[PDB]
């Protein structure tokens, strides 16, 4: 009757961000998937493949949990086939993507008044990620053909971005943090169940 | 990769650096708008100079990027808008030059005053000193007095200046590659590069003027029943053939007749329709207000007004140790901010003023999924347009009977009709020809036509011949006339207010014609009706992305600006007005003066 670590991941003081995504890895342990769909404090759980619905009775070989910040207009990028700076430069789930999104707003904790610069975004990458691809590099964009010798300039810019939130934000400009659960099966002792 | 390709990447880069820049400015602003101090001032200014620096530094990394290579036009358009910035195109002495002659003008018209004669410590400002008098005043020499006086005292000190602001403005705006200053200005109605709906410069002119002509017949009349008023009131000053006194229209300018309402009103003997005492009773306040506002909206499909606005805006005086600029305005700070700052009383007027201020913050929610740079109207007189179409369809005694203001046992007469449509008229149709002449003459002294040492003289010639009106006193080539009116002397274009009239129109013509509507223009409401709403959205989500003239065909389904739906709203007075005239004289003889 060993619990999975869940609260370290969705309770967690300070997120990263989405250019630098954590993974918590989950092993060894019992998982109530059940109080995380039944606890309507989320504005976004959505499952593909596996379905929210009890699910509990399965078993898997791993599970991952990736959490990071973005605004709430960019949620919607958190999903199979999709296109957008955040899926195409900070963080990609693959087409076959087995697993859950997790999102709610956190307005009363990641925005300051005057911003917050703490949570950042990949603005610029020469292609786009691979699934499940990290990409921390800080080197200078270059967009035209002189070399950027590390500095940035014309035609020649420093990759990352940051939201800067405020309270008195849009919904579409809040931030949201977001855990996005994979579910892996290998021919495997499979020691995540939970009943 | 391309220049074009090197041109998206930068944009990119600004519209996510702009973005930001542009809410610190806002809110530094917003925030000394509401709670003025000192040290607002300085928080505002500072993220004001930055945002400034910001944009100076990006206009100069734009032009390394020549238009000429750049093909998507969505592109072009951002980068254009960028690019065209007149502080690095003239010398950096040249450009302080300027800067500080339009700074000193503004000092002046804002803190020029006037003092009476036999008494030097009793003067008066423009506002509300001398404004007071032009609007509210009924005798001849106190109006006199205050006109003259602001044009004498404050007008005389503006015109050196102007004059020397016309040589640098002209300089910079050749240099950016345009004949003169006047050409500049009329290159926010440029459209380039789109079959079927291109649209130069020089076109403006003509169609200003094509559609003004159209004007004339009802301008003609309205001014023939106005002089005969306001000759039964002073029948030794106004000649019946002559041009109106310019000291007698209401204002400090004659820029609109309606202060003349009193003495020109039809009907004196059927009051106005004034649902003020109605809010009173039923115990409105300014969050009621704004309520029925959204809903209005709401009724014709466009969306709720957002948790933030209601949160974040000022819908009432904040009291009396805090101070608050109390112009109303609606703020579209960006990252989803909509806010309107206003001191809301409980009248008839700020109810439509509400409705006015929401149509702009609807405007700016519909296109802000655009680029930065295309968050805008379609050109400098849409954005007025849509606010002034929402104040007509909710003033509609059948808006105000559904909304239980007018209660349902008011039934309008031709009378009452009669009344609203000349009060209409006095403001809407008497700045028209004021409007017209007034930028006509900035154009030509742009263009060179009109020289120094006639400056004065075109100006009243042109004002006895287009608008109808004359000058009380003589005056020389001291004078600078137009400089003692706030948008010639601080550096604004003038021709919007023209367009704008016309757009407005044809924009509630197609919004009732989609709504069905059966009678009279005026007497239109597009409250609940849907087709409407997606008419209008239809344009609004455009933002500067398009070309204006496809933008205002989504509405009305045509390319241009057309005078036709601006006749048909004043048809049933233009018909009173031609029958109250049969025994009158209709034109006026630019030769008669009153200081004969
Ligand atoms: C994050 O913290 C909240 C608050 O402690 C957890 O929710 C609580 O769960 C316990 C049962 O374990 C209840 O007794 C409390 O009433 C709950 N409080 C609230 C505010 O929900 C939540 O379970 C934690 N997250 C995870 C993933 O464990
Ligand atoms: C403006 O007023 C608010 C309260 O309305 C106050 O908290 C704030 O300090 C004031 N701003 C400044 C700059 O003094
Ligand atoms: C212009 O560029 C944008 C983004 O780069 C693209 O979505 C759009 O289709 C382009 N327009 C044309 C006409 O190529
Ligand atoms: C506005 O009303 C619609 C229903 O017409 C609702 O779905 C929406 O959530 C409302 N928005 C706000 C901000 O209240
Ligand atoms: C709009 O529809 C509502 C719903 O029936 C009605 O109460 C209201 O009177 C209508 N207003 C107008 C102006 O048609
Ligand atoms: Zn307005």
């Amino acid at each position: 009757t060993n619990l999975c670590p869940f609260g370290e991941v969705f309770n967690a003081t300070r997120f990263a961000s989405v250019y630098a995504w954590n993974r918590k890895r989950i092993s060894n342990c019992v998982a109530d998937y059940s109080v995380l769909y039944n606890s309507a404090s989320f504005s976004t759980f959505k499952c593909y493949g596996v379905s929210p619905t009890k699910l509990n009775d399965l078993c898997f070989t791993n599970v991952y949990a990736d959490s990071f910040v973005i605004r709430g207009d960019e949620v919607r990028q958190i999903a199979p086939g999709q296109t957008g700076k955040i899926a195409d430069y900070n963080y990609k789930l693959p087409d076959d993507f087995t697993g859950c999104v997790i999102a709610w707003n956190s307005n009363n904790l990641d925005s300051k008044v005057g911003g917050n610069y703490n949570y950042l975004y990949r603005l610029f990458r020469k292609s786009n990620l691979k699934p499940f691809e990290r990409d921390i590099s800080t080197e200078i964009y270059q967009a035209g053909s002189t070399p950027c010798n590390g500095v940035e300039g014309f035609n020649c810019y420093f990759p990352l971005q940051s939201y800067g939130f405020q309270p008195t934000y849009g919904v579409g400009y809040q931030p949201y943090r977001v855990v996005v659960l994979s579910f892996e099966l290998l021919h495997a002792p499979a020691t995540v169940c939970g009943p | 990769s391309t220049i074009e390709e090197q041109a998206k990447t930068f944009l990119d880069k600004f519209n996510h650096e702009a973005e930001d820049l542009f809410y610190q400015s806002s809110l530094a602003s917003w925030n000394y708008n509401t709670n003025i101090t000192e040290e607002n001032v300085q928080n505002m200014n500072n993220a004001g100079d930055k945002w400034s620096a910001f944009l100076k530094e990006q206009s100069t990394l734009a032009q390394m990027y020549p238009l000429q290579e750049i093909q998507n036009l969505t592109v072009k358009l951002q980068l254009q808008a960028l690019q065209q910035n007149g502080s690095s195109v003239l010398s950096e002495d040249k450009s302080k030059r300027l800067n500080t002659i339009l700074n000193t003008m503004s000092t002046i018209y804002s803190t020029g005053k006037v003092c009476n004669p036999d008494n030097p410590q009793e003067c008066l400002l423009l506002e509300p000193g001398l404004n007071e008098i032009m609007a509210n005043s009924l005798d001849y020499n106190e109006r006199l007095w205050a006109w003259e006086s602001w044009r004498s005292e404050v007008g005389k000190q503006l015109r050196p200046l102007y004059e020397e602001y016309v040589v640098l403005k002209n300089e910079m705006a050749r240099a950016n590659h345009y004949e003169d200053y006047g050409d500049y200005w009329r290159g926010d109605y440029e459209v380039n590069g789109v079959d079927g709906y291109d649209y130069s410069r020089g076109q403006l002119i003509e169609d200003v003027e094509h559609t003004f002509e159209e004007i004339k017949p009802l301008y003609e009349h309205l001014h023939a029943y106005v002089r005969a008023k306001l000759m039964n009131a002073y029948p030794s000053y106004i000649s019946p053939i002559g041009c109106l006194p310019a000291h007698l229209l209401g204002d400090m300018w004659g820029r609109f007749w309606t202060n003349l309402y009193s003495l020109t009103v039809p009907f004196g003997q059927k009051p106005n329709i004034d649902v003020t005492d109605a809010m009173v009773d039923q115990a409105w306040d300014a969050q009621r207000i704004f309520k029925e506002a959204e809903k209005f909206f709401v009724s014709v499909g466009l969306p709720n007004m957002t948790q933030g606005f209601w949160e974040n805006s000022m819908l009432t005086d904040p009291g009396n140790v805090q101070k608050a600029v109390c112009h109303p305005t609606a703020w579209d700070l960006g990252k989803g901010d909509f806010r309107i700052l206003m001191c809301t009383k409980v009248t008839m007027d700020d109810f439509l003023t509400a409705h006015h201020e929401m149509g702009h913050i609807q405007y700016d929610m519909a296109y802000a999924a655009q680029p930065f740079l295309l968050r805008n109207g379609a050109n400098e007189g849409f954005h007025e347009a849509v606010g002034e179409i929402m104040s007509l369809s909710a003033a509609t005694p059948k808006h105000l009977k559904s909304i239980g203001l007018l209660s349902p046992d008011f039934q309008e007469d031709n009378e009452t009709e009669i009344n609203f449509l000349l009060k209409q008229a006095l403001t809407i149709v008497g700045t028209l020809p004021f409007t017209y002449m007034l930028e006509k003459w900035r154009w030509m002294v742009f263009k060179g036509e009109i020289p120094k040492d006639q400056w004065m003289k075109k100006w009243w010639e042109m004002k006895r011949e287009i608008v109808g009106v004359v000058e009380p006193v003589p005056h020389d080539e001291t004078y600078c006339d137009p400089a003692s009116l706030f948008h010639v002397s601080n550096d604004y274009s003038f021709i919007r207010y023209y367009t704008r009239t016309l757009y407005q129109f044809q924009f509630q013509e197609a919004l009732c014609q989609a709504a069905k509507h059966e009678g009279p223009l005026h007497k239109c409401d597009i409250s609940n009706s849907t087709e409407a709403g997606q008419k209008l959205f239809n344009m609004l989500r455009l933002g500067k992305s398009e070309p204006w003239t496809l933008a205002l065909e989504n509405v009305v389904g045509a390319k241009n600006m057309n005078v036709r739906p601006l006749l048909n709203y004043f048809e049933p007075l233009f018909t009173w007005l031609k029958d109250q005239n049969k025994n009158s004289f209709v034109g006026w003889s630019t030769d008669w003066s009153p200081y004969a």
